């Protein structure tokens, strides 16, 4: 139906080693490593034929691919720059015929300085009496500020049902002060539902993913790994 | 058997990828001193009788205990099968160098020699004597320096095919 | 494998004979001939995957019918070793032309082609009509000079007869 | 090898026109893409030297002219994306993407009533309004974020204006443009 690959997302500092790996479950045996850049033009990175390696688009010495499985295709990337900050895709097709099948792919961000990173404060508000009395709607809205990177997913639990409707989170964030370093990014996100909801008498999870376990987080200031803080609002 | 050319075929197929431009550029190297090969194996062939008489009788001279009786040269129906035998190391070794590949002599010839060596009481320091020397006979044949016989042949160079023929007579002392 | 080399050799063997002037005359041969040879081989090197991709195309243009189910060819898994076939084909084609005689042709895709495409139920003449092409593409000297044409061509109509 | 023009084309339900893909060398097969709000590209056509027709889209290709058309009718809200041709162009072995064409679908308004209430801060919805009035850097809008009722089928374009200095007030959020005259005062 369609490729999954592992880890979904990963952020590393300069000197680190980083590698994504991307297994596919078709009857397929050619993947591809696509490096689409900041400005969201693909180029080929690697190709790879079962074993063998097809193509090489001038493809420095540091990058190198370490396939085992005709299902599996790794990637181990030395010297790792700042410069070299991209979103990787997966791909898979047959090598003569057949059309190409993506993955979702992975982002990586590189930090300048690992100090720039910070927990981020959610606040959600309380819908308006007079909107509701007025319009017959209430909307609820819930803000996200002081976070890094855009590794977030929000999804909305109305008391423990799974709910996939009426969910809208912003494509892209503004930038405040340009050129001023690296400015903050965030993003707000909307929920509309019906009159009949709110007055018969709902939980904004902001998704936050940073270093890992490979990483040395010995710095004074504490860690913002996940946790569980909860919040109620009607 | 395999010859030079079809070397680079074999080794390109176990990896199944085409014959790349690295491997036929050392052909290519193996076409244009294609002359000096033939103009080295004629020198061999032209001489092959001399050749054996220098390694058998040589072999002989340094060791008397094998014309002795009981020895393995002893009557004329084992020194007719010495030199017969003798000489057709060197025919194998001839083609060797022509084809420009071992395999030749490894398959035809040198293939169980050693275990029938071993089953006729055929001493084996005795027949590598015989080919050491044939293969010191040979590099002077093909190098032009042998004392009293003198090819007229354009001057060069030919230490790539000395170093050919001493290698391939060195596969037959160390298979045996 | 049957070359210039290997047949006069094994000529000379039989006979219990040293290499003569007879025999060195063939090698000789073999030095003018690999000039042209071996530029064919190395432009079907850097081009095989353009040779090979269009001339699996133009077999089932001529024979639709390989699409129906219950032929060969009936679904995406078959049609893909279609063209991979053809690929084994180009490739002992190339080898044809760097070892100098029909060597690799006769002892790795000749030998038991016959039982072979007849147990599988495989038309033979789905294979010619993919050579047929390619051999009419060929032209002089966009392609390559003169005499690899006639060297490149020579190996294509090998192959072809030994499928008719 | 691809030059697409022009660059972005936002049309009206109705109006006609085609999107154009150009090669320079013979291609064998084209493949249109579609990229989603979250980025991914989801397979949209594939065809080599044929037609194909996909709800109200249709593609084609000549090999002997090296270019491909896409035509667009009666667009729908569901239909927004990211436009992009593939080509096996060149060696055919590797795929030559082009610069990529945005579309974006509005919802028709029945009844359109302006109007901006406060909302207390603890410790401003810009809804009801025109399509036609654009917006720019000073200034903290977000883009217009959609929603959409799939039960009742009511559409709406709706957007969020806030700060930081408390000087300012979401009555004067729509300043630095021209805002209508339908506003309505309490
Ligand atoms: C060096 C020797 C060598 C070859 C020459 C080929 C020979 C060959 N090809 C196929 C593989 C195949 N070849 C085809 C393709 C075709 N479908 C069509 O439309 C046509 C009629 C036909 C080619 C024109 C099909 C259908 C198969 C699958 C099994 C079969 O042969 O029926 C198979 C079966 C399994 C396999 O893939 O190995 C074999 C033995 N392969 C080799 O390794
Ligand atoms: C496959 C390769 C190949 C060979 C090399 C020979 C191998 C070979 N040589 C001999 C034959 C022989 N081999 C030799 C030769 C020698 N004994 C000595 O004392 C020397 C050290 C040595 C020099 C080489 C002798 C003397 C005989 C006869 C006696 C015997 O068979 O042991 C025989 C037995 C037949 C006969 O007696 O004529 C055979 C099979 N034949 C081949 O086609
Ligand atoms: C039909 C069979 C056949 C042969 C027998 C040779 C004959 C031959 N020999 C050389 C000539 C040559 N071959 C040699 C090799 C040698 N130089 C030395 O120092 C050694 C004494 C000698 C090897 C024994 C060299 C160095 C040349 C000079 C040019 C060259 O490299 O070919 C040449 C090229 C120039 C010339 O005509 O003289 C030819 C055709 N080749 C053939 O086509
Ligand atoms: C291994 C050997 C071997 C080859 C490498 C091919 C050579 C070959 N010829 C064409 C095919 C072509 N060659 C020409 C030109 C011509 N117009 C014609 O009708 C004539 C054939 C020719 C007269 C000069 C053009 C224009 C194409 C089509 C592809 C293109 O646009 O270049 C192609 C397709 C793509 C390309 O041009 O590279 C190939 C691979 N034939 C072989 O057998
Ligand atoms: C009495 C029993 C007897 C012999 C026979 C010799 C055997 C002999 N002569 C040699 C050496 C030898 N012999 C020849 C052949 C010969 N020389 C020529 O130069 C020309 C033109 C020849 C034609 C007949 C060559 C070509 C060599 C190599 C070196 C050389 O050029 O002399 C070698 C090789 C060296 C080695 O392997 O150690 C030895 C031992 N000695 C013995 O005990």
């Amino acid at each position: 139906t369609a490729v999954f690959q592992t880890p979904n997302y990963h952020v590393t500092q300069v000197g680190n080693e980083v590698s994504f790996n991307c297994k596919q479950t078709l009857g397929h045996d050619t993947m591809y490593w696509y490096k689409q850049d900041s400005k969201k033009l693909l180029k080929i990175m690697f190709s790879y034929n079962n074993k063998q390696l097809i193509v090489n688009e001038t493809v420095p010495r540091r990058f190198s691919p370490q396939s085992s499985d005709k299902a599996h295709l790794n990637l181990r990337i030395k010297s790792v720059e700042p410069e070299d900050s991209a979103v990787y895709l997966c791909a898979s097709s047959f090598r003569w015929v057949g059309e190409q099948y993506f993955g979702p792919g992975t982002r990586l961000t590189v930090l300048e300085d690992l100090k720039n990173v910070f927990p981020p404060e959610v606040a959600v508000f309380e819908p308006s009496a007079a909107a509701a009395s007025h319009t017959q709607k209430a909307t609820l809205v819930c803000l996200a500020t002081g976070f890094y990177p855009d590794h977030v997913e929000l999804s909305w639990w109305v008391n423990g049902k799974e709910v996939h409707s009426g969910v809208c989170t912003d494509p892209q964030p503004l930038k405040e002060q340009p050129a001023l370093n690296d400015s903050r990014y965030a993003l707000s996100s909307r929920l509309r539902v019906s009159a009949t909801f709110w007055q018969n008498p709902f939980r904004c999870q902001v998704q936050f993913y940073g270093l890992s376990e490979n990483d040395e987080w010995t710095q004074d200031r504490a860690k913002p790994v996940t946790q569980i803080v909860s919040a109620e609002a009607w | 058997m395999l010859d030079a050319f079809s070397r680079v075929v074999v080794n390109s197929d176990s990896k199944a990828a085409y014959v790349s431009g690295s491997d036929l550029q050392a052909l290519k190297t193996f076409i244009a001193d294609g002359n000096k090969r033939l103009d080295a194996v004629n020198s061999i062939v032209s001489n092959a009788s001399c050749i054996v008489s220098d390694a058998v009788s040589g072999m002989i001279c340094e060791n008397p205990g094998l014309i002795a009786p009981g020895g393995n040269c002893y009557t004329n129906r084992r020194m007719a099968a010495c030199l017969r035998d003798g000489e057709i190391i060197l025919r194998y070794t001839s083609y060797a160098l022509l084809a420009g590949d071992s395999s030749v002599l490894e398959d035809r010839c040198l293939n169980g020699l050693k275990e029938t060596y071993i089953a006729l009481g055929v001493p084996t320091n005795s027949t590598v004597r015989a080919v050491s020397i044939m293969k010191s006979s040979a590099v002077a044949f093909i190098s032009n320096t042998a004392s009293q016989r003198k090819m007229a042949t354009a001057d060069g160079d030919c230490s790539a095919l000395s170093s050919e023929v001493a290698s391939y007579c060195d596969k037959v002392s160390a298979a045996i | 494998m049957k070359s210039v080399i290997t047949t006069t050799i094994s000529a000379a063997d039989a006979a219990g004979r040293f290499p003569s002037s007879s025999d060195l005359e063939s090698v000789q041969g073999n030095i003018q001939r690999a000039a042209s040879r071996l530029e064919a081989a190395e432009k079907l090197a850097g081009n095989h995957e353009a040779v090979v991709k269009e001339a699996g195309d133009a077999c089932f243009a001529k024979y639709p019918y390989l699409k129906n189910p219950g032929e060969a060819g009936d679904s995406q898994e078959k049609i893909n070793k279609c063209y991979r076939d053809i690929d084994h084909y180009m490739r002992l084609i190339n080898y044809s032309l760097v070892v100098g005689g029909t060597g690799p042709l006769d002892e790795w895709c000749i030998a038991g082609a016959r039982e072979v495409y007849r147990a599988l139920n495989l038309p033979g003449s789905s294979y010619i009509a993919a050579f047929v092409f390619t051999r009419d593409r060929l032209c002089v000297p966009r392609d390559m000079s003169a005499q690899a044409a006639v060297e490149f061509s020579g190996a294509l109509d090998y192959v072809i007869n030994s499928l008719c | 090898q691809v030059e697409q023009s022009p660059s972005a084309l936002s049309l009206h339900e109705g109006t006609s026109s085609a999107l154009r893909c150009n090669f320079t060398t013979t291609t064998r097969s084209v493949q249109w893409f579609r990229q989603n709000s979250r980025g991914s590209l989801i397979n949209l056509f594939y065809l080599a030297s044929g037609t194909k027709e996909n709800g109200r889209l249709k593609s084609a290709f000549d090999s002997k002219e090296l270019y491909s058309t896409l035509h667009i009718r009666d667009a729908q809200l569901e239909d927004s994306g990211t436009y992009f041709c593939a080509a096996e162009a060149g060696s055919f072995n590797k795929l030559t993407f082009g610069a990529g064409t945005r579309l974006a679908v509005s919802p028709y308004i029945q009844n359109p009533d302006p109007a901006v209430y406060q909302l207390r801060d603890s410790k401003c919805l810009f809804t009801d309004f025109d399509s036609q009035t654009n917006v720019s850097s000073d200034v903290y809008i977000t883009d217009k974020c959609v929603l959409d009722m799939r039960s009742m089928d009511f559409k709406s374009n709706s957007a969020v204006a806030w700060s930081n200095k408390s000087d300012f007030a979401c009555a004067n959020a729509f300043n630095n443009s021209i805002i209508p005259e339908d506003t309505f005062f309490p």
